[PDB]
């Protein structure tokens, strides 16, 4: 089994320093590259910070560049998040993902339980099968296509349902079915039953920073 | 006993219906010839479609 | 009026 | 003691069976066929990350993916394309001299002088690569080994018999001895019903996995067969030999049809391969070269000469877009 | 005389030659002698065509190219024979710490390791060579040498007391102490073998950079000559400095049983 | 020109390669000596023996036990450091010596004699090979093995080093 617990946060007046820290265990920390995903109560989900394997390259968003800084330890397989100078824009919960790149491989795996902390560019339009619309097109020159799908049950954390338009990931049910050409993408699900209820988001990975969608409920 | 094994599978290693090599050859000379259009070996391919340039 | 490698 | 004399008498009486079944030969068919011409292809990528003598490689059933197997104790996996590295898998025994690549692609295998062979599983929920099971039981060091399915992969060994195993339990379900020496050589049926191997005594012969005896038995070379191959369409196969020459054995026909030899080259053979509509065949020499030959005439058409040490492998693509040549110098060449 | 401008020429041609033979058999193999080696050979080609433009100068004694091409050429031949030297003392350590301490060193045995202190080589011999590019102010017709509107004496001892203590002297008694106790160590038929190459190695990298050195620094101090026999004895002095560039391709690069049975 | 996961492959890749330099550089060190023809005591395939002296990794690689034929597979043992050959009848024990001193894969390769009138028979087995300029014969008559080893592989690796520098 594969664990991510993250710790930390709580009320914490502005401008004052706070750390953020991620435990992993079930898998081999040092081979994956960790991203920091925060989403507002009343907002979707938007990308914060990023670092590879081996901390040799390090992201960040730039709403947050300059007051953030991410680094991880690879001995305790902990991450952590120092964050200064807060302001009341940074009231958001926070998740941890994992994701691994070589030839096949499906990023964006495994998400976390978020904490809450209160303190007191490609563009996707998801204005409306599931329909998603992007500003520039998404396909490359080597014929790969980077848009990803999540869902996110009430209460729960997102999970990745499929990856690069096309391939389904492990666990989940063959109903699912992505398609759609450049600039233009749709969800398909065959039968909705039960545990089908929730918000849905589409991602692009082609430039590192990283758009999320305003989200699709049903 | 590899004397007895060799003398008991003769019997079954002989009785097979075999066919004139000449039909074998012509069979074979008719797969060749057949599949000939899409062997990237023998003729070139353009390099707009090589997944190996460079 | 002699220096290195040639004259000067 | 007349059952070994009645033996020989029906040795005697197949052969001339052979005899009689034989009326005309390839060359004079083929003679009035136009020519291939001169084949000339580069070294369109090298892949520079093995530290000794590399033994085995396998082409993926994408034809993109290749796995390689080296002395330093190292299995790597290559993305062809784009010459990265995806997986470098560290050995417990670095005397191997064999590859497999699953046509599913989760699993790759490898075997050796430690006379067991190891099946690792390439898709795991932990991000890495593990030992998915270990086989046992052959007595002499691993030759050969190819996977049929997810469960089932059949190895030789120099116990002068082959073997079928069951990998969700981990024990033989089938034997086919009947060999002299040592089996050095193995090849799949693109149907996967019929088997070929070839021995360290003159011989080749057919086996069926469903039933495990000896269907037919090929002979004609005089010493040590190194290398087999499968023809494209499964009624015929190669087999190369230590004393330079490489001929073309039918399965219905059950003679030789042809034979590969030229006075120039006279060292062994390490890996025979065909092409993708069967035309063409690879053949790799310990004179540091790999001859291009030709199958419908025996006139020798190309050369690729870029290894420093003897190639060791042979391996062609599915789709025949790419040849894949490693050797003794630690490096491997996509020719094109 | 005529012989004396042909022979310069006639060396460049010979060093060109045997030098583009060993760089081109060397890159068609690869290990790290063979990098240092590269490095050696690159190092002499620079310094070789480096020269034909002072040996069409020495002939007429006069120089038509302008300043601004003497003033960078003169520091490009300087920085190529101390990078030359420094390439041989560089490669003279390697090999003893590569022969006498084998396994402690694997951190230093590395290729980037060796890239980095190429690097040194070629920077720290680049260094030297800035004072006499900024400083020397070309002669506008005839002989481009060095000149400095401050008194000339002073000049002259810094620039060759720190291109002879520095550039020649240290190298020369590093490579000397390297090689003459690596034999010790070993001490019968490896020894006798090895004897001969360092022996040869020394005698032909002292006799090829003492005189010219040495001639160089008489003349400074007191001796300023003025006949042709003088003259002759400069010129016989520089080539004499020229033929270790000639020569080190075939005593390194040929005389090598690892050598002679690769290329086969 | 490239996607952000194609960037990251490339430095996964360049992570292999790094710990693939490490891993040989670590092996590396060790010396490897093919036995050959009891020595085990003071410290189914290849049963390979490990043991340190003098802060130096050696790997013992027993290869009696095979079976086969030895043409096959003596050629995976190319460049090993020695080949520890055993002698205790000695007719057979010389036609195999001479088998292995004169195979093409071992023409380089230095041999330790281990024995388990005198000069006369060592005399004939280090004149049973054929060529000596370098290639050197070790004998001893069988604490002191080990460092007799220890002090043979010490001279095989100064060689071997002194011919790749060039010297």
């Amino acid at each position: 089994d594969v664990q991510l617990v993250e710790s930390g946060g709580g009320l914490v007046q502005p401008g004052g320093s706070r750390k953020l820290s991620c435990s992993a265990s079930g898998f081999a920390f040092s081979s994956f590259g960790m991203h920091w995903v925060r989403q507002a109560p009343e907002k979707g989900l938007e990308w914060v910070a990023y670092i590879s394997s081996g901390s040799g390259t390090i992201y960040y968003a730039d709403t947050v560049k300059g007051r953030f800084t991410i680094s991880r330890d690879d001995p305790k397989n902990t991450l952590f998040l120092q964050m200064t100078s807060l302001r009341s824009e940074d009231t958001a919960m926070y998740y941890c993902v994992r994701s691994i790149y070589y030839y096949g491989s499906s990023p964006f795996d495994f998400w976390g339980q978020g904490t809450t902390l209160t303190v007191s560019d490609i563009v996707m339009t998801q204005a409306t099968s599931i329909s998603c619309r992007s500003s520039k097109s998404l396909l490359h020159s080597n014929g790969n296509t980077y848009l990803y799908w999540f869902l996110q049950r009430p209460g729960q954390s997102p999970q990745l349902l499929i990856y690069r338009m096309s391939n389904l990931a492990s666990g989940v049910p063959d109903r699912f079915s992505g398609s759609g050409s450049g600039t233009a993408f749709t969800l398909t699900i065959s039968r909705l039953e039960a545990e089908d209820v929730g918000v849905y988001y589409c991602m692009q990975h082609l430039e590192y920073p990283l758009t999320f969608g305003a989200g699709t409920k049903l | 006993a590899q004397a007895r094994k060799l003398v008991e599978q003769l019997k079954m290693e002989a009785n097979i219906d075999r066919i004139k090599v000449s039909k074998a050859a012509a069979d074979l000379m008719a797969y060749c010839e057949a599949h000939a259009k899409e062997d990237p070996l023998l003729t070139p391919v353009p390099a707009s479609e090589n997944p190996f340039r460079e | 009026n002699f220096f290195w490698k040639t004259f000067t | 003691d007349q059952l070994r004399q009645e033996a020989e008498q029906l040795k005697n009486q197949i052969r001339d069976a052979r005899k009689a079944c034989a009326d005309a030969t390839l060359s004079q068919i083929t003679n009035n066929i136009d020519p291939v011409g001169r084949i000339q292809m580069r070294t369109r990528r090298t892949l520079r990350g093995h530290l000794a003598k590399i033994y085995a490689m396998h082409w993926g059933t994408d034809s993109r993916l290749l796995v390689s197997a080296s002395q330093d104790g190292k299995l790597i996996i290559w993305d062809s394309y784009t010459t990265n590295k995806v997986h470098a898998i560290p050995l417990r025994s670095s005397w191997v001299m064999t590859c497999a690549y699953a046509p599913s692609g989760n699993y790759v295998a490898c075997g050796g002088l430690d006379n067991i062979c190891s099946i690792y599983n390439l898709k795991t929920r932990e991000g890495n690569v593990r030992v998915s099971r270990e086989l046992a039981g052959h007595t002499g060091y691993l030759s050969c080994c190819r996977f049929l399915d997810d469960n089932q992969i059949v190895t030789s060994s120099g116990d002068t018999t082959c073997a079928l195993w069951d990998i969700e339990t981990g024990q033989q379900t089938t034997t086919f001895t009947g060999h002299t020496g040592d089996v050095m050589s193995l090849s799949l049926a693109p149907d996967t019903r019929l088997f070929v191997s070839g021995a360290c005594d003159a011989s080749a012969k057919l086996w069926d996995v469903r039933e495990g005896m000896c269907r037919q038995t090929f002979t004609g070379h005089e010493s040590d067969i190194n290398a087999i191959c499968f023809f494209p369409n499964g009624n015929a196969f190669a087999t190369g030999s230590d004393d330079a020459t490489c001929r073309l054995f039918d399965l219905r026909a059950d003679q030789e049809l042809m034979t590969y030899s030229h006075d120039n080259i006279i060292c062994g053979i390490t890996s025979v391969s065909f092409s993708k509509s069967g035309r063409l065949l690879l053949a790799g020499y310990d004179d540091f070269n790999c001859n291009v030959w030709d199958a419908l005439k025996a006139d020798r058409a190309g050369v690729l000469a870029g290894h420093d040490n003897r190639v060791s492998c042979l391996g062609v693509t599915d789709d025949g877009m790419a040849v894949a040549t490693g050797s003794w110098d630690s490096f491997l060449k996509i020719w094109n | 005389a005529v012989l004396v401008p042909v022979l310069y020429l006639l060396v460049c041609a010979a060093g060109l030659g045997g030098n583009t033979l060993v760089i081109y058999v060397v890159l068609r193999f690869a290990t790290v002698t063979n990098i240092y080696i590269l490095n050696l050979a690159v190092a002499d080609v620079l310094y070789m065509l480096g020269l034909p433009f002072l040996a069409t100068q020495n002939a007429a004694s006069f120089w038509p190219f302008g300043p601004v091409l003497c003033r960078l050429v003169m520091t490009l031949d300087g920085v190529n024979q101390f990078t030359s030297v420094f390439c041989l003392t560089v490669m003279s350590v390697d090999r003893y710490l590569a022969v006498v301490h084998p396994l402690s060193s694997a951190r230093w045995r590395r290729p980037r390791v060796a890239k980095l202190a190429s690097a040194a080589a070629w920077v720290l011999s680049l260094c030297m060579s800035l004072p006499l590019l900024v400083f020397a102010d070309v002669q506008e017709g005839g002989t481009c040498n060095a000149s400095w509107p401050e008194p000339v004496g002073l000049w002259g001892a810094v620039f060759i007391i720190y291109t002879a203590v520095l550039g020649f002297f240290a190298p020369l008694l590093v490579i000397c102490l390297c090689y003459l106790l690596i034999v010790v160590k070993v001490r019968r038929r490896s020894e006798r073998k090895v004897t001969r190459m360092v022996l040869v190695v020394v005698l032909v990298f002292a006799g090829c950079w003492l005189p010219f050195f040495t001639v160089n620094i008489v003349n400074l101090a007191v001796a300023l000559p003025q006949e042709p026999a003088s003259a002759g004895l400069y010129f016989f002095v520089v080539i004499l400095s020229y033929a270790n560039s000639c020569a080190n391709p075939v005593l390194y690069g040929f005389l090598s049983d690892n050598f002679r049975q690769s290329f086969q | 020109t490239l996607s952000a996961e194609d960037k990251a492959a490339v430095e996964r890749s360049k992570m292999i390669d790094r710990n693939l330099r490490e891993d040989g550089e670590k092996a590396a060190r060790e010396v490897k000596l093919l036995l050959l023809g009891i020595v085990k005591q003071m410290k189914t395939g290849i049963v390979e023996t490990h043991f340190t002296f003098k802060d130096l990794h050696f790997k013992m690689f027993d290869v009696g036990g095979q079976r086969s034929e030895r043409k096959k597979w003596i050629h995976c043992f190319e460049g090993v450091t020695a080949i520890i050959f055993c002698v205790a009848r000695m007719h057979e024990s010389m036609k195999l010596f001479d088998s292995i001193c004169n195979n093409k894969w071992f023409t380089d390769t230095s041999i330790i004699l281990f024995l388990n009138a005198a000069a006369y028979i060592q005399c004939q087995f280090e004149d049973l090979n054929k060529r000596k300029d370098t290639k050197e014969i070790y004998t001893h008559f069988t604490t002191k093995n080990v460092q007799f080893v220890f002090d043979a592989v010490t001279d095989v690796i100064i060689k071997n080093n002194l011919k790749d520098c060039g010297l």
